[PDB]
Order: C-alpha cells, then sequence, then structure tokens
C-alpha cells in the first residue's frame, strides 16, 4: 500500500556550528528524500521533534529539484513567529508540513523551513509568487493551518529583502 | 497539461501509523545530541 505525493521532497538539516571554523564548512546537509505519505510518516517518527533541536538548527523540506537557498530570485517567504504559540511548535510544524506536501496551501510553494533561535522560533514558507493577490490567499490559508486568530505572527518578506541587515516585510497578518 | 494530487491534513493524519527509514537515524540523533551537549557546556547558566 502506497499513497504517492504530488512531488518528491527532501528533508535537509542545518547543524549549528560548535566551533568558529565550522562556519567555513557546509553545515546544510540533505537527510533523506520521500515521495509517499508512508515514507513521510516513517521520517517524522525517526527524527528529533522541533522543540528538542539545538539553537541555530534548521529543518528544510523542499521539492526535490530545489536547494534551500538568490536575493534576486522571484518570490519570498511567509515567516511565522511562534511567540505565545511556542509550546505547540511540534504540532504546528507537522500541520504545516502536511499542508505543504498535501498541496492544500498552494495555488507555487517551493519549501518550508523551521528555524530554532534564541528568543524565538519561526517557520518560513518559501513561495515563487510575487503578486499580493496569491500571497494573501497563501498567507490566509497558512494562518488557518496554524489556527491563528490574532494578527501579527505572519510577515511576508520578498526575496529582495534578504540582502538587508534589517529586512522589512511587505505584508503582515 | 496539468497534474496534481492533493491530500487534506485530516487525510494525511488518517494515514499515520518501528518504521524503517533510508537514512541512519541513530547517527542523525547522535549528532544533534552532541551539539546540545557542547552548547550546554559552553553557555554560562549562572
Ligand atoms: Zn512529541
Ligand atoms: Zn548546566
Amino acid at each position: 500500500v502506497k499513497h504517492p505525493l504530488n512531488t518528491a521532497w527532501t528533508l535537509w538539516y542545518t547543524k549549528p556550528a560548535v566551533d568558529k571554523s565550522e562556519s567555513w564548512s557546509d553545515l546544510l546537509r540533505p537527510v533523506t528524500s520521500f515521495q509517499t505519505v508512508e515514507e513521510f510518516w516513517a521520517i517524522i517518527q525517526n527524527i528529533p521533534e522541533p522543540h528538542e533541536l539545538p539553537l541555530k538548527s534548521d529543518y528544510h523540506v523542499f521539492r526535490n529539484d530545489v536547494r534551500p537557498e538568490e536575493a534576486n530570485a522571484k518570490g519570498g517567504k511567509w515567516s511565522f513567529q511562534l511567540r505565545g504559540k511556542g509550546a505547540d511548535i511540534d504540532e504546528l510544524w507537522l500541520r504545516t508540513l502536511l499542508a505543504v506536501i498535501g498541496e492544500t496551501i498552494d495555488e507555487q510553494i517551493n519549501g518550508v523551513v523551521l528555524s530554532i533561535r534564541k528568543g524565538g522560533n519561526k517557520f518560513a514558507l518559501w513561495t515563487a509568487s510575487e503578486d499580493k493577490e496569491p500571497l494573501l490567499r497563501i498567507g490566509g490559508k497558512f494562518k488557518q493551518v496554524l489556527a491563528l486568530t490574532d494578527d501579527g505572527h505572519l510577515e511576508f518578506f520578498p526575496h529582495s529583502s534578504a540582502n538587508g541587515r534589517h529586512p522589512q516585510p511587505s505584508i503582515t497578518l | 497539461g496539468p497534474h496534481m494530487i492533493k491530500y487534506t491534513i485530516d487525510e494525511l493524519f488518517q494515514l499515520k501509523p518501528t518504521l524503517e527509514v533510508n537514512f541512519d537515524a541513530v547517527e542523525f540523533r547522535a549528532i544533534i545530541e552532541k551539539v546540545k551537549q557542547l552548547q550546554h557546556l559552553k553557555e554560562e547558566e549562572f
């Protein structure tokens, strides 16, 4: 019994540097790929949950032909700051992954990133879309997936803002 | 032309089940635990 996904996906892990010199190495590594629902759940069962990860960790789940990286690429990211929802990070992350691999968040969606950081964890949904009309629909659906009833947790950053030291979102929901 | 398969969140949960994986899950965990050990030793908690 196999339930195929629309596309194959790869899980990547960004390991925190424990030495200064490790910042000169490639700490972003592919972990495994999957292309069925069953393969997805086997992976989830066998990797640490988000809340257990060390600071500066990232998980990236991207379509197989997409590496998790220009500033002048098209689109941007919907960034979700957990804030007061932080206790629920594992379930919110899993629901976000299901919305993505199940293709119900989407009109396209390239991948999603989990970032563990001091002071606050976040997710980022990377899209190739530019126009506010699809971006608002994506952000609204993402907000529903996360069961958020307040404003302020979601910020859309165009790819161009990546070059900045103080990037500013063009949409906040 | 177009092609697509969609699954709802509930559908995907209904398909959730020792489950075999294609990577070394023991080593992956060990790397992460070693990082946490070193972070704990290096952060000054007091
Ligand atoms: Zn748990
Ligand atoms: Zn201690």
